[PDB]
RNA sequence: UAAGGUGAUAUGAACCGUUAUAACCGGCGAUUUCCGAAUGGGGAAACCCAGUGUGUUUCGACACACUAUCAUUAACUGAAUCCAUAGGUUAAUGAGGCGAACCGGGGGAACUGAAACAUCUAAGUACCCCGAGGAAAAGAAAUCAACCGAGAUUCCCCCAGUAGCGGCGAGCGAACGGGGAGCAGCCCAGAGCCUGAAUCAGUGUGUGUGUUAGUGGAAGCGUCUGGAAAGGCGCGCGAUACAGGGUGACAGCCCCGUACACAAAAAUGCACAUGCUGUGAGCUCGAUGAGUAGGGCGGGACACGUGGUAUCCUGUCUGAAUAUGGGGGGACCAUCCUCCAAGGCUAAAUACUCCUGACUGACCGAUAGUGAACCAGUACCGUGAGGGAAAGGCGAAAAGA
């Protein structure tokens, strides 16, 4: 499915509207990427399907510190 | 006939059992060829077979 | 437990047998009861071949409802009501009218 | 070796018609109602243990029951195992 | 005051009813052939309706 | 004329049979329909 | 508990029983084929075919028990590859399926209305999906208010068809504040102290008190009519019982009940009392939720359609201060007031009824009332999903000629 591992963002549902307000069903999409995070702990890459935004959280909070959070949630990787 | 029956040992019950199977084998037999008047034999010794089978479970355990 | 027993002696206190006495010979589930000699009907009783055929016009007692005959209190000589009373540990039936066990 | 309990249940009837009439006497075979889930192995040990005859081969077929009405009110018969028995010459039953 | 006494032996008169001053109802009133109101209903039905 | 109806109850079985019905939830749904309708015949399955 | 009985059709056949192992009723047990989540593999449901291990064997064979998947945990094992990891095997524990409504969440119409129709409406409705419980959800202020104050959530009555929103059309439609139901607060982001002390929890034992069978339960005769009395008439009686049902007509007193008073070997609910084990309260000293708030772009929810538009949510791109700080008070700024986000839990008042018991109806009475008073979700129709009837009354008694 079309989910980020790190931050859960997945599609969801709004509107496109037209300039005469029509409104018709479309979905917004997360910005997700398949990316290799080399776990220097483990002297090994990891591979995550992540959101960019979720990239940008694995910088600042370690990839370690991320890693710790999916095995809570009880994500494999 | 609870109470006789549960004096009897395992043994003795399981030839107790076999004693009535061979009974009702028996009465079966008359009852297809039509020589049993007494119908009420056949409920009977059903009747025991289940006794005996309940305190076999008894003892056992179960 | 029942006021009206088999081999009771009863009277009957309603219908064509109104006032005859007679002992209860029957009681059936449906809440009646047969008493000797009393609510005869003649059953025009057909030959049965397959057996033996007494074939005619059978008298024969039908049962009346039990709330219609009362046990019969030889002592008055008169129709009774039953209550129930232990003597002895053993439930027993009394006559409501002189309290005497039946 | 079939438990004796077992053998005990399997033979339910002597079926009497023509045709069993017949194979008595014609080819010393006795017809049977047995148990629908009796095998002919069960069939030919409980001959022997019980009726105590050289027992030559068993036959068997089911037979299908007919639905049958009664006082406007319809149910079907069971179906039933039926076994030709045929007994060793010289064995009498 | 509601007698608990007369209350348990007006039960099984049907022709009889036995009320206390608050729980007069207007049908009931007019129902009964004859009101008998105590000294002390009388009273309270007085205060009940000023 | 040959008829629209034209037996095979290999195919009866198949398309509209108890096991058919169970494979798929729609199928599942089914049963549960005439259960709680209370038909005495779920399915073709004889 | 009992003098009768073995469920009915249902007649008789063979029987069982009568003072207590007949039967019947209740508690606790036992047995419980095959299919079905179906779980040893398979399969056109109710069938086909096995493996392993224990036994047993008259060597023909037989019995019994194990053997699904996935998740979690543990142990052992174990590649490319040196460690390792992936993978593999075994064990333990759990899950799956069904269910009328109510509940939360993920998706989400159209007819229709606007006297056409596209914004808008219908409506976050129908419907599909996931999840959960006896309720759910919500909940302990980064809330309101207005310079006075209030003090979590939920539900009801008002405020009010008001203020607003709106092709300012059709329509949509608050809050503040008031009256009620109910009321409850806690914990983590951390060590010391206290010591196992508040307290709840588990598991025993008591004592009450329900529930699951039951027991007793008042008092009427005469006469007339009639097929029959319970009706008429006469004279009595009971009533903490004149609810109701039955009985040959419409019975307080014939029967069953009813008011009322009693009852449990066994299992079990609830409320208190009290052993035991776990539990850390309280005090002191700290700490005080960051890709977060906020912002740009696109949408959505708020009564509010982006509008001068606050506040909330976030797909995308960014990005603070951190108590000397920060949020809100309907553009925005200043002042003042008020609260402390980015962690969590929480009873009651509220919703519903597949189901069980009791009672009630200016509800129906066989074309009505359920589709179905009756062997009806049946017959019948349809490949299937699915559709779907008709059909009650002899008599007091079969005395059914
Ligand atoms: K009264
Ligand atoms: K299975
Ligand atoms: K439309
Ligand atoms: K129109
Ligand atoms: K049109
Ligand atoms: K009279
Ligand atoms: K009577
Ligand atoms: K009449
Ligand atoms: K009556
Ligand atoms: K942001
Ligand atoms: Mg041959
Ligand atoms: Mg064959
Ligand atoms: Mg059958
Ligand atoms: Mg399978
Ligand atoms: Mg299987
Ligand atoms: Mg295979
Ligand atoms: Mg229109
Ligand atoms: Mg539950
Ligand atoms: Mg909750
Ligand atoms: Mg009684
Ligand atoms: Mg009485
Ligand atoms: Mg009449
Ligand atoms: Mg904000
Ligand atoms: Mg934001
Ligand atoms: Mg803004
Ligand atoms: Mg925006
Ligand atoms: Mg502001
Ligand atoms: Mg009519
Ligand atoms: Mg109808």
């Amino acid at each position: 499915s079309r989910v980020c591992q790190v931050t859960g963002k997945r599609p969801v549902t709004g509107n496109n509207r037209s300039h005469a307000l029509n409104a018709t069903k479309r979905r917004f999409l997360p910005n997700l990427h398949s990316h290799r995070f080399w776990v220097e702990s483990e002297k090994r890459f990891v591979t995550l399907r992540v959101s960019a935004k979720g990239m940008r959280v694995i910088d600042k909070k370690g990839i370690d510190t991320v890693l710790a959070e999916l095995r809570a949630r009880g994500e494999k990787y | 006939k609870a109470k006789e029956l549960r004096e009897k040992s395992v043994e003795e019950l399981n030839t107790e059992l076999l004693n009535l199977l061979r009974e009702q084998f028996n009465l079966r037999m008359q009852a297809a060829s039509g020589q049993l008047q007494q119908s009420h034999l056949l409920k009977q010794v059903r009747r025991d077979v289940a006794r005996v089978k309940t305190l076999l479970n008894e003892k056992a355990g179960a | 437990a029942a006021k009206i027993r088999r081999d009771d002696e009863v009277i009957v206190l309603t219908g064509k047998d109104k006032g005859k006495r007679g002992k209860v010979k029957n009681v059936l589930s449906s809440g009646k009861v047969i008493v000797e000699g009393i609510n005869l009907v003649k059953k025009h009783q057909k030959p049965v071949p397959a057996l033996n055929q007494p074939g005619g016009i059978v008298e024969k007692e039908a049962a009346i409802q039990v709330s219609n005959v009362a046990i019969f209190n030889a002592a008055t000589g008169k129709a009774d009501r039953v209550g129930f009373r232990f003597e002895d540990g053993k439930k027993v039936r009394f006559f409501k009218s002189n309290s005497e066990t039946i | 070796m079939i438990r004796e309990e077992r053998l005990l249940k399997v033979l339910r009837a002597p079926h009497v018609s023509e045709k069993a009439s017949t194979a008595m006497e014609k080819s010393n075979t006795i017809v049977l109602k047995v148990a629908k889930d009796a095998t002919k192995a069960e069939i030919k040990a409980a001959v022997q243990k019980l009726f105590e005859v050289e027992v030559e081969v068993v036959n068997t077929l089911v037979v299908k029951g007919k639905v049958k009405r009664h006082g406007q009110r319809i149910g079907r018969r069971s179906d039933w195992k039926k076994a030709y028995v045929t007994l060793k010459e010289g064995q009498n039953l | 005051e509601l007698d608990e006494n007369l209350f348990l032996a007006a039960r099984n008169l049907h022709k009889v009813d036995v009320r206390d001053a608050t729980g007069i109802d207007p049908v009931s009133l007019i129902a009964f052939d004859k009101v008998v109101m105590t000294a002390d209903a009388v009273k309270q039905v007085e205060e009940m309706l000023a | 004329m040959k008829r629209t109806f034209q037996p095979s109850v290999l195919k009866r079985n198949r398309s509209h049979g108890f096991r058919a019905r169970m494979a798929t939830k729609n199928g599942r749904q089914v049963l549960a329909r005439r259960r709680a309708k209370g038909r005495a015949r779920l399915t073709v399955s004889k």
